[PDB]
RNA sequence: GUCUGGCACGGUGAAGAGACAUGUUUUUUCACUGACCCGGUGAGGCGGGGGGGCGAGCCCCGAGGGGCUC
RNA sequence: AGACGGACCAGAGCGAAAGCAUUUGCCAAGAAUGUUUUCAUUAAUCAAGAACGAAAGUCGGAGGUUCGAAGACGAUCAGAUACCGUCGUAGUUCCGACCAUAAACGAUGCCGACCGGCGAUGCGGCGGCGUUAUUCCCAUGACCCGCCGGGCAGCUUCCGGG
């Protein structure tokens, strides 16, 4: 009896917490409060290389996944909640969120309220690199 | 998950050689549902093709 | 191996009477086992959700929090954490050839309840304007910020949280430092941000009853 | 040979002025200097629009923007090809294009 | 000499969970004080209570009372 | 717990220069403007001499998040005791004394006069139609339109030079 409220219109609430980066990207379904979890999932759980973690593909076979994993719990609604790597570094998304979202959606998912969410700090420590950063 | 679709325009060239090609496309099962892809050989407007991956939503290479 | 969810209990959260629609989304919590009780390890979650959810006629740009306190039968009983504003919003606010005011303050209202307020503001320009500038001197935003605090005080220490919430929600504490200070600047666009709270007192459950009932 | 008369920085009357950092370069160059760019991009981009809005909750939801303040290096700039070298009498328009 | 396990000095109560086998003791945790230990003092005003009242704020309130916090 | 003070931040302001950015309070200085106040040539520039002087660095205490010369490893390479990645010492932080250098650049000594226009911006003073202001009409900015001073700069030219 996962959320016995039967009434077939009862829309269920969850988040959905994307972080996307380089190098990886994270796709942690949670309920309203982010303390209890249901199937996190990755991008490097799933391709075989190292170089190619930070794919689209792979970010839509995750979600894919998910709403399986999702839908298996009377969970039907979602709001979206994205993240890049922030701190003192780029803090634009990376080439995760585009690919991931679309597939939700289109797999059946009934989502609303998308926002962002990044750190974002005033002034914060030194950022790494030494005064030239990478001379490449 | 093995789909059609028929071809709307062509866009463009592409490819370190000039080979593949851009395009538009609808499914040929709705009509208002449409994504570009990349293809070789030669293509023109008036066509089908045997999409697998259903979805990639490709971009300038 | 057996999935570790089998063994879980879904609830649900309740708001106050303060707020129109009082039925929100649910949580999930496991069972009793020996000791770590389910009511003991549900008690403390913080559930960030909008206003326009809670009322259907309100803006949107705004957010709640609304602690957990107590519980009764599968249903959590809430009370006020906190009020915070939404990022888009903001950062749209704030752009270029003009000046942007901020002030703060801390008070105690009636109850013990300690809150940390937070404002801003930013200048105008005038429809026949040509200048394009329309900054401000130091000296009379000394005086703003002043009027600003003096606005919040008068209205917060007079009043126990139910009265204050239901300024918050139409925010008129801004919308009358708006109509203060045009005769110095006019400040179109003003806020009140965030209401962190700092202190509470202890829990009393009658007070609470009545409020919720 | 000045190249310039500004010497590339718009300074004309302070005596110093504090650094910022490439984002990505990562090196340290002063605020007059280093390219100021500014971006009011949406989240979906212009491909995922019809399917969200068609599977959405809400009533056509006016699905909010994203804001950031970027910051170039001269070098890691012209490799990206934001700007380009002019010629002589051209390199004096402050003018930005349509 | 020193580390460590066990029996005795070793008492009161309440929760959780066990091995046998269809209760036994066991145990981890919380609390108590009366054995035990420690410090201070020329063993000098401890706890409840209202005879307290100089006053305050919370209730009923004959505005005079008593109830609560001090 | 210790650092840093984003976006607003501008060919905008201040300071002898080095250099200066969260709120509030205190302490003592200063430019410009306004002036039918005052003293009456008291001044300009300056060998010797004297104050201040980024970063690194040295000395003695307190502190030690982040970054990171040295230093050790893993990669690329014909080789790399470098460019890249992970760790990581001196130092980066405050209090008190030393040193006195830089593309310390407007690569342009200070004082004073004269020599062409145009539209702006920042401070102060003088005025004028009008709009708002605020709460019933005034003195506050805000613009609208001009002027005057002394400022940071800008566009244009057969002034004239080179
Ligand atoms: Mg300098
Ligand atoms: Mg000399
Ligand atoms: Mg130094
Ligand atoms: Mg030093
Ligand atoms: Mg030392
Ligand atoms: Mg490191
Ligand atoms: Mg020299
Ligand atoms: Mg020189």
């Amino acid at each position: 009896s996962l959320g016995p409220q039967v009434a077939e219109g009862e829309n269920v609430f969850g988040v959905c917490h994307i972080f996307a980066s380089f190098n990886d990207t994270f796709v942690h379904v949670t309920d309203l409060s982010g303390k209890e979890t249901i199937c996190r999932v990755t991008g490097g759980m799933k391709v075989k290389a190292d170089r190619d973690e930070s794919s689209p593909y792979a970010a839509m076979l995750a979600a894919q996944d998910v709403a399986q994993r999702c839908k298996e719990l009377g969970i039907t609604a979602l709001h979206i909640k994205l993240r890049a790597t922030g701190g003192n570094r780029t803090k634009t998304p990376g080439p995760g969120a585009q690919s991931a979202l679309r597939a939700l959606a289109r797999s059946g998912m009934k989502i609303g309220r998308i926002e962002d969410v990044t750190p974002i700090p005033s002034d914060s420590t030194r950022r790494k690199g030494g005064r030239r950063g990478r001379r490449l | 998950p093995i789909k059609l679709a028929r071809v709307t325009k062509v866009i463009g060239k592409t490819g370190s050689q000039g080979q593949c090609t851009q395009v538009r496309v609808e499914f040929m099962d709705d009509t208002s549902h449409s994504t570009i892809r990349n293809v070789k050989g030669p293509v023109r407007e008036g066509d089908v093709l045997t999409l697998l991956e259903s979805e990639r939503e490709a971009r300038r290479l | 191996v057996v999935d570790p969810f089998s063994k879980k209990d879904w609830y649900d959260v309740k708001a106050p009477a303060m707020f129109n629609i009082r039925n929100i989304g649910k949580t999930l919590v496991t069972r009793t086992q020996g000791t770590k009780i389910a009511s003991d390890g549900l008690k403390g979650r913080v559930f960030e959700v909008s206003l326009a959810d809670l009322q259907n006629d309100e803006v949107a740009f705004r957010k709640f929090k609304l602690i957990t306190e107590d519980v009764q039968g599968k249903n959590c009983l809430t009370n006020f954490h906190g009020m915070d504003l939404t990022r888009d919003k903001m950062c749209s606010m704030v752009k270029k050839w003009q000046t942007m005011i901020e002030a703060h303050v801390d008070v105690k209202t009636t109850d013990g309840y300690l809150l940390r307020l937070f404002c801003v503001g930013f200048t105008k320009k005038r429809n026949n304007q040509i200048r394009k500038t329309s900054y401000a001197q130091h000296q009379q935003v000394r005086q703003i910020r002043k009027k600003m605090m003096e606005i919040m005080t008068r209205e917060v220490q007079t009043n126990d949280l139910k009265e204050v919430v239901n300024k918050l929600i139409p925010d008129s504490i801004g919308k009358d430092i708006e109509k203060a200070c045009q005769s110095i600047y006019p400040l179109h666009d003003v806020f009140v941000r965030k209401v962190k709270m700092l202190k509470k007192p202890k829990f009393e459950l009658g007070k609470l009853m009545e409020l919720h009932g | 040979t000045k190249k310039r008369r500004n010497n590339g920085r718009a300074k004309k009357g302070r005596g110093h002025v504090q650094p910022i950092r490439c984002t990505n370069c990562a090196r340290c160059v002063p605020k007059d200097k280093a390219i100021k760019k500014f971006v009011i991009r949406n989240i979906v981009e212009a491909a995922a629009v019809r399917d969200i809005s068609e599977a959405s909750v809400f009533d056509a939801y006016v699905l909010p923007k994203l804001y950031v303040k970027l910051h170039y290096c001269v070098s890691c700039a012209i490799h990206s090809k934001v700007v380009r070298n002019r010629s002589r009498e051209a390199r004096k328009d402050r003018t930005p294009p349509p």
